[PDB]
């Protein structure tokens, strides 16, 4: 949960 | 691994096609976490979910926070290098 994760 | 030199080629209506986690705000690389299959990534043939993605275009991702590789990945267009390694 503390890492983000960005779809592009 | 070895570090590769992978090429994507994509269109202007597509994204990457992966999803990026991690950046320098959290000790952790830009990793690989999906490919979304028939996008331009799974169709390149060369890039894997785990791979950290060290540059794209000559632009070094190693040292690069979160929003800033996002913002740097999604501005490359048509014939995209990208310099890649899993560990």
């Amino acid at each position: 949960s503390r890492l983000p994760t960005s779809k592009i | 691994g070895p570090i590769r030199k992978v090429l994507l080629l994509k269109e202007d209506h597509e994204g990457l096609g992966i999803s990026i986690t991690g950046g320098k705000e959290h000790g952790v690389p830009i990793l690989i976490s999906e490919i979304h299959p028939g996008q331009p990534a799974d169709r390149c043939g060369g890039l894997h979910v785990g791979d950290a993605i060290l540059a794209v275009n000559g632009v070094n991702l190693r040292d690069t926070k979160h929003k800033e590789a996002v913002t740097i990945l999604s501005q490359q267009r048509g014939e995209i290098e990208f310099e890649v390694v899993y560990v």
